RNA sequence: UGUUACAGUUGUUCUAUAUGUACCAAAUAAAUAUAGUAAGAUUAUUUUAGUUGAAUUAAUAAAUAAAUAUUUAUUUUUCUUUGU
C-alpha cells in the first residue's frame, strides 16, 4: 500500500533499497491544510448521516421522529462515504506524524552540531516579505500593497481634503463648501 | 427616441404648462438656494443620511479606509476572529473592527472582522457575474413553453393545389405565416438555458458583496437574533427598535442569522423565523458564501423526457446570499455565528489561495494548529458540527476487534510478506505463512 | 445586431438581401464547392494507408503514457507541495495536486528530463516507464527509481485506498508490459529480481518468491492532560 | 465573382463623383500580379544565391526529423565515428559545391 | 487612399478644442491679504494691430531679444492702458511682461517697480485669474533672485505654491479629455485613438507655472545650502505631478476592433466627473438635500411631513392577493392592524 | 468564469422574434407583441395605468 | 427514468440542496417564502415517506419483517446477540447529544455574559470620556452610531456641533 | 453490471462476530467450498442472506467468507481451490470433464515459466 | 398563435427535447488512416505519406530503390477543410481551440474526470483502453 | 326502378380506352420522413479606411492559386511617393 510515505509491495518485491533517506526538515503545511479540510469533511459526513426529520409545517409534520435517510441508505452512506473519509484522515495524519518524528530528529541533530539558536536561525523559514501577508502595518513603508493605492500614507496627498459642515436647516446634512469648478461646454 | 434622430426634438409646444401650480413650484434665488435633489454626481438614487442611515461609527469618508473602528477601543471589550487574520492579493490590507450591536439597540463590544471576508475589495466585473446568474437563475422556465407547427392539429394534407387556383404555393399551412400556426424553432423550457456558477467565482463575488456594504457603511453585527415570542407583532417591535425600516418603501433589511458567538448554529431560530414572515422588506439567508459544486447529468440529452433547462441541474438556493438581495436591501445584519461560520468554512480556501514562502511559515506563527493530532484543544463549533464530533467519538470505539478499523487501517502492513505467485498470477500477502489476502469476487 | 454575410461583411439588419446566396447556404446546411473536385481527386483518396489502423493508433494496451516533467517534480519538492522525505509515488502526486485528475489515464506517466542537467538531492520515486537520462539523473544524485508498471486495478487501488480495507491479490502485468518495463533492468523494473530469480524454475513448491519490508493511535480524540 | 453591391464613401472632394477607381495610382489586377509574382521571384533568386546549406538533424521540419532521428540512434548509442545511415528522407542534392558543403 | 495633404484641409472638430475657463480667485480671499498673512511670522483702439505688436514682441523676447522686445512691450502696453480701465486682467497681464522684459534687459530696479505696481493692482481687482497672479509673483521672484534676494524670491515661489495648493482644481483641465481612449473602434489599424494623450503642460499652465516656480527654488536652495527646502519643494512638485497624472487616470474599455454601435460616443463623451470632485463630492459628505415635502415617502418617525393631500384615508397595505378568494383575504386579515402598530407613534 | 451568466437571458427584454438570436434568447410567443399597451404602432401608454409584469 | 445522483440527493446542510429549481421568482413575498420552505421540507418528507412505504410493503409481502430482517435475526434477537455488525446512533442518542450541547451551550453563555458584564463595569468605571475615535479629522460621525453609544458615557456624546471637532484642537466637554 | 456480480457487493448484511458463528454452525460437518460451483452470467448475481441452506448459494457464502475474514473468525470450511505444490498421493485422477488436468497449479505452474523464458526482446 | 384557436384546443403531438449528436461525429477515419497531426501547438501540419500508388501488371517499377517513404504535408485548403470540420463543435466558444485528429491522454481523462462522473469507479483513468483482467477459472455460460 | 357480387398492390372476370361520388398519381388519417434541392421572403437611417475581371500544372524529392470578407502583424536608411 502506497498510500503511505514508506513504499509499495512492488518496491518491497523489487529490493529497491531505499531504506536510508535523507532527513530533510519538512513543515507539513500542505498536509496540514489537507488534514484540517478531511476532519472538518468527516465531521459534516457523520452531522449528514446523523440528520433527522424536524419539520415546521402541519402536512410534514406526521414523520418528525425518523432519519431523513431510510434504513438502507444510510448504512450505504455510513459504509462508503463517512468511513472512506475516516480513512483518509488517518492517512493524513500518520503521514504527519511521520513527518514530525524525522523533524525531531533533523531538529536535534542540528541542535548538537551548531546550537540552539543556530539550528532555530537556519530552520526559520522567514521571508523579507513575511510582513506583506501576516502584519501589513509593518510593510507599509515597503511597498504599496493596496487595492485601494490611492489612499495609501505614501500616495495619499492625492485625494482631497473638502471643507465639511454640518447644516441644521437641512437636517444635520454635512455639505461641502468648497466652490464647483466652471466646466468647458462649447467649442 | 435617440438622441441622433430627427424625432427627438420635434416636440416644440406643450410640453409644459406655462401657469405655474401654487402648492410646489417656486423660483432660482441664486447660486445660495440649496435646491432639493440637485448633486453635482450622477446619483439615480439620491439618498442622504436620512432617508437611508448608515449603521457604522463614522460617515463613509474619503479621507477614511473604511468607516469603522481601526484600533480596538479602550472602554469596549475586543473580540478577535475566530481564526487569525491573513492578508491575501485581495485584502484591504488595514485592520477592520466593528461594534456588535444588543437586542437593546446598544453596543456591548467590539470584533474583529477578516479582510479576506470583509475586506476582499469589490469589482464590478464579478458582481456582474454574480447578479447575472442570480437573475439568469430565478427567472421562472416552466412558462417558457411554446407551440411547434407540429403540434397544431390540422389535417396533414396539401390544401389545395399549387398551380390549380389564385391562392399562393402552401401545404399543410401550420406554419408561423399563419396566426393559427407555431414556431419553427419555438421556446421550449428544456431548451432553455441555466448557467453555471463556480465556487471560486461565488464565494469571490459575495466576499466582495459583503466588502462593499461594510465600505458603504450599512453592515451591522448584532449577536443573537431572537424573539420572546414566534408571532409578528413580536419581530416588528425587534425591528422598531433596532430601527429597522423592513417596510416595502423604506430601505430593507438583510438578515444572516448563524447563532450567538457562544453558541453558533446553522439552522435559524425558529422564534425569529417564525416572525419575520412579514409583508415588506427583508429577506433571511443562510450564514455562507460558499455553494456546492454545479453538476448537469444531462449533459448530452441522453434523457429525452428531461423537463427543465439545459445546464447545471443543482442551482443556488433561494435563501443564499447574492448580489441582487443585497443590493434590494438597504442594510445587512450578520450574527456572530455566522461570521464563525464563514470564516471557518473560508480559512482552508485562504490558506490554499497563500503563496508557497508564506505557506511554510503557517506551521512557524501557528496557524495550523490541528487539534486532530493533538496540538491544541479543539476550536469552537456548531450545535449540529459538535453534536457530529461527540457522535463519531462515541462510536469510534466499535472499530477495535475487526480489521477493518478506519482509524487504523492497514496495520500489519510493515510486518508481512509479498509473495508473487507466478502460477496463480498474483502478488499475494502473508503474516506468518498465511494468506492475508483477499481474491476479489469475479 | 447584424449579419456577417460571406464576401460583404456585417451588413445591417432590414438592408439588402440581394447580392448574398453564400449566406444562405451558411445558415442552411447545404455546401458547395466542387471548384477543386472538379478535376483532381481529394488528398485523402490520394494517399495511401500506411497500416489498418493508421499512424499513432492507440490500440488496446498501447501504454501511451501522459509525460511528467523532472523539473516540474523539482519545482514542486523544492516548492513544499511534495515530501521528500518519503517516497514519491502517483497517489502522493495526485494527493499534492501536481497532476490534476484529468491527466491520469492507464497508463500513468512517465517521468521526463526536459529542461534538468543534475538533481541536487536524492529522491525515492515510483513512476512507469522513465527515461534513460532521468533515471541516470536520479541515480547519481543518490535517490532511487523503481518502474511500477501496474495494471488497472491496480492503478485505481493506488489512486483510492480507502476503498479497500486490506490488501488484495493484484494480479501481475500483461505479457507485453512484463518483457517491456516490469522485467526490464534498464528501466528498473519492479519484477526485474523476480525475473532474474532462477529458484523458481526448478519445483513447483520453489516457485514462490516471499519479500519483506526493508528496515532500518490515529485517534483525532486526545486526553486534556496539561493542567 | 466580385462585389456587386458596390462600396460607397464619404466624398469630401467633388471629383470623387467622377473618379471610379478608389486607387487610381495601384496597378491594376493583372499588372500587381505580375508585380508580385516578379518581386517573389526576386526575393526567391536572392535567397537561393547562396548554395543549399546542409542541415543538422534537429533543425529539420518535424516529418523528417524524428525519422531520421531514430534511424541511427542505435548506432548513436554506440560511440564510434564514421557510421552513416542512408535514409531515404532528407535534404536533396543541389548539384554544385557549396561553400557550407 | 492615403491623404497627401495637398490642398487646404479643413481641421476636424474634437473634444479637446473645448474652450476651457479660467480659474479665478473667490472674491472672499484677497492676495493683499495672502502677503500680509505670509509677512504676518471702453474707447476704440486698434487692439488687432497691437495684438499683432504684442505677438511680434514675445517672439523677440522668446529668440532673446530683450531690448526689441521690451519696445515692443511698451508700445503695446500703452494702447492697453489707454483702451482698458483701471485694475484690468490684461493690463496687469501686459505689464507683467513689460517687467520681465525690463528684468532681462538689465533694468532689475524698475522691473521691481513695475512688478510691485502688479501687486497692488491684483490686490485692487475683485477675482483675478490664478494663472495671471502665479505668473506676476513668479517674475517677481526671478526679478528678486536676480537682484540677489534669493530667500525672498524662495519665498515668492513658495506662496505660488500655497495658493495654487489651496485654489486650483487639479482636474478640471481633463475633465473631456479622459474617456476621449473611449472613442476609438479599430485596434489593428488607426489605434493611436485609444492612446491618445494630451500633456498637462499645454492644458493647465497654471501647473507649468508653479512647475517652474518650484525648479527655480529648488535650484536657489541647492545653491544656498538649505537640503531642508530643497526636500520640501521637490515633495511638493512630486505631489503635484502625482495629483495631475491621478486625474488623468482611466481604466481601458474594450480593446479589440467594434463594428458599429457609432451612437455609443453621445456615452463616452459627457461630463465626466474627474476623480478629484469624485472623492470631494461623494454623496457621503456632501450630501443630497432631499425635502419630504416634494415626496410621498419618509422616516418612521417623520411621518407627517410627507406631502400633503385631501381627504387621506391609509386604505392598506397594497397587499396583492386581495385580489383573490376569501381564504387569501383571510390569511391578509391582521397584517394592517400590526402594521399600524408597527409604525405608531413614539 | 466559466461562459459567464449571458446578459440577454437576464429577464429584462422579452423582444420580438428577430432575424439574429441565440438558442438560448427567450424571445416573445407566436401571435403575441413584446409591449402590451401597443395594440397599434400609433397607441399610447396609459397614464397612470400600471401592467405588473414579472415577480409579484 | 435513467441515470440522476441518487448519492448526491440527500447530502446537503439542508433540505434545498441537491434540488432542481427551476421554478422560483427573483422576489418572493412572504407567501411565496412560506410555500418555498414548506416545498422543500414536502419534497424532501415525501420522498424520505415513500422510500420507507415501498421498502416495508416489499418486505412484508416478499414475508420478512418491515425491516427486511428473517428468521435467523429474529432468534438472534430472541437469545439476546448483537445481530448487526455496527450499531449505528439512533434518534434517541442523536437528540440526546443534540441537547446535552445546548445545554452545555447556555450554561457557557450564562459565564460569559457574567464575566462581560463585569470587564464592561470596569471598563466604564475607568474611562468616561470617549477615546481618540471620537475624532473628525478624517470625516464626520454617525449619529446613529452616537446615539448607540450615549449610554456608555456620562458627557453627552451624540451633540455634535457644526463645525468638524478635532481632539487637539479644542477641548471636548 | 447490475445483472451480473461485476464490481457490485451482493449481500448488504454486514453480522458480528457472534452472529458469523451462529450462522456457521448451521453448515453439516462434511460440507467444502470447492463443491458449490460459481453460477453462470445469466444468472442473476443476489444473495437472500442468511437463511436455510445458505451454504448452497455461492455469492452467500463467499461474501460470508469475506466477513469472517474482516471479523478475524476461523473458517471452517475449506479453501475454494487447493494448490497442488508436490507429486504426492494420489498421483493419478480421472476427470471426464477436461478441467483438472488444466486446471492443475502443477500444470499452470510450467505453462507460466515456458512463457516467463520464451520473452526474447 | 391565437389565444383560442380551434388548432390549440385540441391536443396533438408534442415535440420532446431532441437528442445531441456524438461529440466525435464529425471526425472521420479517412483522415486518422491517412494523414497524421504534427508539430508545435500554432503550426499543426496534417502530413500524408507521398508516392503515387498505383496498382499495375507484374514487370513493371522493379526497382524498388525509386519508392521512397516518405511523409509530406498536404494541402493547406484540404488541412483547413478538415480542421474546420473538428471546428464545428462548439462554434460560439473563440476560446476553444480546435479538436485533434487523434485522442490524447487528456481528453480521454476529461471524459471521466468531471464532477458528474466522480462517482463511477468503472470507466475511470482509462478503463477501457487498459487490456481486459483474467475471468474466473470457474468462469461459463447458460 | 331497386337490391346483390366484384375496391386501388387495382376493381369493371383477355387487352386497350374510359371509369370507380364536382381536377384518377381515387378519397380519408399521420409524416417538419426526405427533392444533386428550382424559386420567393428574410424586421434595425444619419455610416468612417486596401485592391472592380484576377486565379486555373489530377497523381514520386518543383518556394508560392487568386479574388471577396472578418480579426491580426511588420515606425530601417533615401528627393518625394509607395495596401506589405
Ligand atoms: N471492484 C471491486 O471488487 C471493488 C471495488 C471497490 C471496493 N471493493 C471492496 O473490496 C472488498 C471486497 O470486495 P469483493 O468483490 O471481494 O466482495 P463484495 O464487496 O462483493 O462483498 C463483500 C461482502 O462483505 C461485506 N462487507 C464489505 N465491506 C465490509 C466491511 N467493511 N465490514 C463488514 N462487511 C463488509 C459486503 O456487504 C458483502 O457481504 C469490499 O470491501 C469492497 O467494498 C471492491
Ligand atoms: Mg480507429
Ligand atoms: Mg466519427
Ligand atoms: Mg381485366
Ligand atoms: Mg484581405
Amino acid at each position: 500500500s502506497g498510500a503511505f510515505g514508506c513504499g509499495s509491495y512492488r518496491s518491497v518485491v523489487a529490493g529497491t533499497q531505499n531504506v536510508p533517506r535523507r532527513m530533510t526538515f519538512y513543515p507539513s503545511a500542505y498536509e496540514l491544510i489537507q488534514l484540517h479540510k478531511a476532519h472538518r469533511e468527516v465531521i459534516r459526513h457523520f452531522y449528514v448521516r446523523d440528520k433527522i426529520f424536524d419539520n415546521k409545517f402541519p402536512g410534514n409534520a406526521l414523520a418528525n421522529g425518523l432519519f431523513k435517510f431510510v434504513p438502507n441508505r444510510r448504512e450505504n452512506y455510513h459504509m462508503r462515504e463517512l468511513m472512506e473519509s475516516i480513512r483518509r484522515r488517518s492517512i493524513w495524519m500518520h503521514r504527519i506524524k511521520q513527518q514530525r518524528e524525522i523533524n525531531a530528529k533533523v531538529v536535534e541533530n542540528m541542535e548538537v552540531k551548531y546550537g540552539k539558536k543556530a539550528a532555530a536561525s537556519m530552520l526559520c523559514f522567514t521571508t523579507p516579505d513575511s510582513n506583506a501577508y501576516f502584519a501589513p502595518h509593518r510593510y507599509q513603508d515597503v511597498a504599496n500593497s493596496w487595492p485601494n493605492y490611492w489612499q495609501h500614507p505614501s500616495v495619499n496627498h492625492v485625494v482631497p481634503k473638502p471643507r465639511w459642515r454640518r447644516h441644521r436647516e437641512l437636517g444635520g446634512i454635512t455639505r461641502v463648501e468648497d466652490p464647483f469648478a466652471v466646466q468647458a461646454s462649447d467649442y | 427616441s435617440s438622441i441622433f434622430s430627427p424625432r427627438y426634438d420635434w416636440r416644440t409646444s406643450g410640453v409644459h404648462d406655462i401657469a405655474p401650480r401654487d402648492e410646489g413650484d417656486f423660483l432660482y434665488q441664486g447660486p445660495q438656494h440649496v435646491l432639493p435633489g440637485a448633486h453635482p454626481l450622477p446619483l439615480h438614487h439620491p439618498h442622504n443620511t436620512i432617508t437611508r442611515p448608515v449603521i457604522s461609527p463614522y460617515i463613509p469618508s474619503p479621507q477614511r479606509s473604511h468607516p469603522y473602528f481601526t484600533a480596538p477601543l479602550p472602554e469596549l471589550p475586543h473580540f478577535s476572529t475566530t481564526k487569525p487574520i491573513v492578508y491575501t492579493y485581495g485584502t484591504m490590507k488595514e485592520r477592520i473592527i466593528a461594534p456588535v450591536f444588543n437586542l437593546k439597540n446598544e453596543v456591548i463590544y467590539t470584533r474583529e472582522l477578516d479582510p479576506f471576508i470583509f475586506g476582499m475589495y469589490p469589482e464590478v466585473e464579478e458582481l456582474s457575474k454574480n447578479l447575472t446568474y442570480w437573475m439568469v437563475r430565478c427567472q421562472n422556465f416552466a412558462s417558457k413553453w411554446d407551440y411547434e407547427t407540429r403540434e397544431i392539429w390540422r389535417k396533414a394534407k396539401k390544401n389545395w393545389p399549387n398551380t390549380g387556383m389564385g391562392m399562393p404555393r402552401v401545404g399543410n399551412r401550420k406554419n408561423h405565416l399563419y396566426t393559427w400556426g407555431g414556431r419553427t424553432k419555438p421556446s421550449k423550457p428544456w431548451n432553455m438555458l441555466m448557467p453555471t456558477m463556480d465556487v471560486k467565482t461565488w464565494s469571490k463575488s459575495n466576499r466582495m458583496m459583503l466588502t462593499l456594504k461594510m465600505l458603504q457603511g450599512r453592515l451591522q453585527v448584532v449577536d443573537r437574533l431572537t424573539l420572546e415570542e414566534p408571532t409578528q407583532e413580536c419581530y416588528l417591535e425587534l425591528c422598531r427598535n433596532m430601527s429597522w425600516d423592513v417596510r416595502h418603501t423604506g430601505g430593507g433589511v438583510l438578515f444572516m442569522d448563524g447563532g450567538s458567538r457562544i453558541t453558533p448554529s446553522s439552522e435559524f431560530d425558529r422564534a425569529f423565523f417564525f416572525g419575520s414572515f412579514f409583508n415588506g422588506r427583508n429577506k433571511i439567508v443562510r450564514p455562507t458564501v460558499l455553494c456546492d459544486e454545479q453538476y448537469d447529468y444531462n449533459k448530452t440529452a441522453a434523457k429525452q423526457r428531461m423537463k427543465g433547462p439545459k445546464g447545471a441541474k443543482n442551482p443556488i438556493p433561494i435563501n443564499r446570499f447574492n448580489a441582487y438581495d443585497a443590493m434590494k436591501h438597504d442594510r445587512l445584519v450578520i450574527t456572530e455565528g455566522a461570521l464563525m461560520q464563514l470564516e471557518d468554512e473560508l480559512y482552508e480556501h485562504k490558506l490554499q489561495i497563500l503563496p508557497p514562502h508564506i505557506r511554510n511559515q503557517l506551521p512557524e506563527y501557528g496557524y495550523l494548529d490541528s487539534e486532530a493530532l493533538g496540538d491544541c484543544v479543539p476550536s469552537l463549533k456548531t450545535i449540529q458540527m459538535e453534536a457530529a464530533a461527540r457522535t463519531e467519538e462515541a462510536e469510534s470505539d466499535m472499530y477495535k476487534s475487526f480489521i477493518d478499523n478506519p482509524y487504523n487501517p492497514w496495520k500489519d502492513n510493515m510486518d508481512a510478506s509479498y509473495a508473487v505467485d507466478g502460477a496463480d498470477g498474483t502478488v499475494q500477502k502473508f503474516v506468518d505463512g498465511k494468506k492475508v489476502s483477499w481474491s476479489m469476487l469475479s | 445586431c447584424g449579419h456577417n454575410m460571406i464576401k460583404m461583411g456585417w451588413m445591417k439588419i432590414g438592408g439588402s438581401w440581394k447580392y448574398s446566396r453564400g449566406y444562405n447556404d451558411r445558415r442552411r446546411v447545404f455546401a458547395r464547392g466542387q471548384w477543386q473536385e472538379r478535376k483532381m481527386t481529394p488528398r485523402f483518396m490520394l494517399a495511401p494507408r500506411v497500416s489498418a489502423g493508421g499512424p499513432r493508433n492507440r490500440y488496446e494496451g498501447k501504454l501511451v503514457f501522459s509525460p511528467l516533467r523532472l523539473s516540474k517534480l523539482l519545482w514542486a519538492i523544492d516548492t513544499g507541495r511534495i515530501n521528500p522525505n518519503e517516497v514519491i509515488t502517483l497517489y502522493h502526486l495526485r494527493q499534492a495536486n501536481v497532476v490534476g485528475e484529468r491527466e491520469i489515464v492507464w497508463p500513468g506517466f512517465v517521468l521526463i528530463s526536459n529542461g534538468v542537467r543534475r538533481v541536487p538531492y536524492p529522491i525515492h520515486i515510483e513512476l512507469q516507464n522513465a527515461s534513460a537520462e532521468s533515471i541516470r539523473l536520479i541515480e547519481e544524485a543518490g535517490g532511487s527509481f523503481t518502474c511500477v508498471y501496474m495494471t488497472h486495478e491496480g492503478l485505481y487501488q493506488e489512486l483510492h485506498p480507502e476503498e479497500y480495507p486490506i490488501f488484495m491479490d493484484q494480479e501481475l502485468p500483461e505479457r507485453r508490459g512484463l518483457e517491456s518495463l516490469a522485467t526490464n533492468p534498464s528501466k528498473r523494473g519492479w519484477l526485474t529480481r523476480w525475473y532474474e530469480d532462477s529458484s523458481k524454475y526448478a519445483h513447483p513448491a520453489a516457485g514462490r518468491r516471499y519479500s519483506h519490508y526493508l528496515k532500518p493511535t490515529l485517534l483525532p480524540w486526545h486526553s486534556y492532560n496539561t493542567a | 465573382a466580385f462585389r456587386r453591391l458596390v462600396k460607397r464613401h464619404k466624398i469630401t472632394n467633388n471629383q470623387m463623383l467622377l473618379m471610379r477607381r478608389r486607387e487610381p495610382y495601384k496597378p491594376t489586377m493583372k499588372d500587381r500580379q505580375e508585380i508580385a509574382d516578379r518581386a517573389k521571384l526576386e526575393e526567391f533568386e536572392r535567397k537561393n544565391a547562396d548554395g543549399l546549406m546542409f542541415v543538422p538533424e534537429k533543425a529539420l521540419p518535424p516529418w523528417q526529423k524524428s525519422l531520421a532521428h531514430n534511424a541511427k540512434a542505435l548506432g548513436s548509442r554506440i560511440n564510434f565515428r564514421g557510421f552513416r545511415v542512408r535514409v531515404a528522407d532528407g535534404q536533396d542534392e543541389p548539384g554544385f559545391p557549396t561553400p557550407f558543403r | 487612399v492615403t491623404r497627401l495633404y495637398t490642398s487646404y484641409y479643413t481641421g476636424v472638430l474634437y473634444p479637446n478644442q473645448l474652450v476651457q475657463p479660467k480659474q479665478r480667485l473667490p472674491a472672499d480671499v484677497s492676495v493683499s491679504a495672502i502677503l500680509q498673512k505670509r509677512s504676518e511670522p471702453r474707447p476704440y483702439v486698434p487692439l488687432g494691430e497691437v495684438a499683432k505688436l504684442e505677438l511680434q514682441g514675445d517672439y523677440y523676447m522668446e529668440g532673446g531679444m530683450f531690448q526689441e522686445a521690451l519696445e515692443h512691450y511698451g508700445v503695446v502696453a500703452k494702447a492697453y492702458n489707454y483702451a482698458y480701465p483701471e485694475n484690468h486682467a490684461q493690463r496687469i497681464g501686459i505689464r507683467i511682461k513689460l517687467s520681465a522684459a525690463f528684468r532681462q534687459t538689465g533694468r532689475l530696479e524698475s522691473s521691481l517697480a513695475n512688478i510691485e505696481e502688479v501687486l497692488r493692482m491684483l490686490d485692487a481687482s475683485t477675482r483675478p485669474s490664478l494663472e495671471l497672479i502665479c505668473e506676476a509673483l513668479l517674475e517677481l521672484g526671478i526679478t528678486r533672485e536676480a537682484l540677489g534676494m534669493k530667500r525672498e524670491a524662495t519665498e515668492a515661489y513658495e506662496e505660488a505654491l500655497e495658493v495654487v495648493n489651496s485654489f486650483h482644481n487639479w482636474g478640471e483641465s481633463h475633465r473631456m479629455l479622459r474617456l476621449l481612449p473611449r472613442l476609438g473602434r479599430r485596434f489593428n489599424y488607426n489605434f493611436e485613438e485609444k492612446f491618445v494623450y494630451f500633456s498637462p503642460f499645454d492644458y493647465d499652465r497654471t501647473f507649468a507655472l508653479v512647475d517652474q516656480c518650484l525648479e527655480r527654488a529648488e535650484t536657489i536652495f541647492n545653491e544656498i545650502g538649505d537640503v531642508e527646502g530643497a526636500i520640501r519643494v521637490l515633495q511638493q512638485r512630486k505631489e503635484m505631478i502625482d495629483k495631475k497624472f491621478f486625474n488623468m487616470r482611466d481604466f481601458a474599455g474594450r480593446i479589440h476592433t467594434m463594428r458599429g454601435h457609432w451612437k455609443r460616443r453621445a456615452q463616452h463623451l459627457t461630463n465626466a466627473p474627474t476623480p478629484d470632485e469624485l472623492l470631494r463630492y461623494s454623496p457621503t459628505i456632501h450630501q443630497v438635500h432631499r425635502d419630504f415635502k416634494y415626496e410621498l415617502t419618509a422616516p418612521i418617525g417623520r411621518e407627517k411631513e410627507v406631502m400633503p393631500g385631501v381627504n387621506r384615508l391609509v386604505l392598506d397595505m397594497g397587499n396583492p392577493y386581495r385580489r383573490r378568494g376569501r381564504l387569501s383575504n383571510k390569511m391578509l386579515k391582521d397584517a394592517d392592524h400590526k402594521f399600524a402598530n408597527y409604525v405608531r407613534q413614539k | 468564469m466559466p461562459r459567464p451568466a449571458p446578459r440577454f437571458a437576464m429577464g429584462h427584454m422579452l423582444p420580438h422574434r428577430s432575424n439574429v438570436g441565440s438558442q438560448f434568447l427567450h424571445t416573445q410567443r407566436h401571435g403575441s407583441r413584446s409591449t402590451w399597451y401597443k395594440k397599434h404602432y400609433f397607441s399610447l401608454r396609459p397614464f397612470a395605468i400600471q401592467r405588473h409584469h414579472g415577480t409579484t | 427514468g435513467g441515470f440522476t445522483m441518487k448519492y448526491k440527493k440527500g447530502t446537503g446542510l439542508w433540505d434545498e440542496d441537491h434540488v432542481n429549481d427551476y421554478k422560483t421568482n427573483r422576489y418572493l413575498s412572504a407567501r411565496a417564502t412560506m410555500r418555498w420552505y414548506q416545498e422543500m421540507e414536502r419534497h424532501q418528507t415525501r420522498n424520505s415517506l415513500n422510500a420507507r412505504r415501498a421498502t416495508q410493503s416489499h418486505n412484508n409481502n416478499r414475508g420478512l419483517h418491515h425491516t427486511g430482517r428473517g428468521a435467523f435475526e429474529r432468534e438472534l434477537e430472541r437469545r439476546g446477540v448483537q445481530v448487526e455488525k455496527y450499531p449505528l446512533t439512533t434518534t434517541t442518542g442523536t437528540m440526546r447529544v443534540a441537547e446535552l450541547v445546548i445545554l452545555r451551550r447556555m450554561e457557557l453563555e450564562k459565564r460569559a455574559e457574567e464575566a462581560l458584564a463585569e470587564q464592561r463595569g470596569e471598563l466604564q468605571k475607568k474611562n468616561p470620556t470617549p477615546s481618540e475615535w471620537y475624532d473628525e479629522s478624517k470625516g464626520p460621525l454617525n449619529p446613529n452610531f452616537l446615539r448607540s453609544m450615549r449610554s456608555h458615557y456620562e458627557v453627552d456624546i451624540a451633540n455634535l456641533p457644526d463645525t468638524p471637532l478635532i481632539r487637539g484642537q479644542r477641548e471636548f466637554f | 453490471g447490475a445483472f451480473t456480480k461485476g464490481r457490485r457487493p451482493v449481500m448488504r448484511q454486514k453480522y458480528s462476530r457472534e452472529a458469523l458463528q451462529a450462522a456457521l454452525a448451521m453448515v453439516p460437518p462434511g460440507f467444502e467450498v470447492a463443491d458449490v460451483p460459481r453460477p453462470p452470467q445469466r444468472i442473476l448475481a443476489q444473495s437472500e442472506g442468511i437463511v436455510g441452506r445458505w451454504y448452497s448459494n455461492y455469492w452467500t457464502l463467499h461474501s460470508m467468507r469475506y466477513q469472517c475474514l474482516l471479523a478475524g473468525v476461523e473458517w471452517p470450511l475449506g479453501e475454494r481451490q487447493r494448490p497442488r505444490t508436490n507429486y504426492d498421493e494420489p498421483f493419478f485422477f480421472a476427470d471426464f470433464e477436461e478441467s483438472k488436468a488444466i486446471r492443475d497449479y502443477r500444470s499452470r505452474w510450467i505453462n507460466v515459466n515456458r512463457s516467463l523464458v520464451g520473452m526474447t526482446k | 398563435p391565437k389565444m383560442g384557436c380551434e388548432e390549440i384546443t385540441r391536443k396533438a403531438r408534442r415535440v420532446q427535447l431532441q437528442p445531441t449528436e456524438y461529440l466525435a461525429q464529425h471526425r472521420m477515419q479517412v483522415w486518422q488512416l491517412r494523414f497524421k497531426e504534427m508539430g508545435p501547438p500554432f503550426s499543426r501540419v496534417w502530413v500524408a505519406l507521398g508516392g503515387k500508388m498505383r496498382r499495375r501488371r507484374v514487370g513493371r517499377q522493379v526497382d524498388v530503390k525509386d519508392m521512397r517513404y516518405y511523409w509530406r504535408p498536404i494541402e493547406p485548403q484540404y488541412q483547413r477543410l478538415y480542421m474546420s470540420r473538428l471546428r464545428i463543435r462548439d462554434h460560439s466558444n473563440k476560446l476553444r481551440q480546435p479538436m485533434r485528429l487523434r485522442a490524447t491522454n487528456a481528453d480521454i481523462g476529461s471524459g471521466s474526470s468531471s464532477i458528474e462522473w466522480e462517482r463511477a469507479s468503472n470507466r475511470k483513468y482509462g478503463a477501457m483502453l487498459a487490456p481486459p483482467k483474467r475471468q474466473d477459472f470457474e468462469f461459463r455460460v447458460v
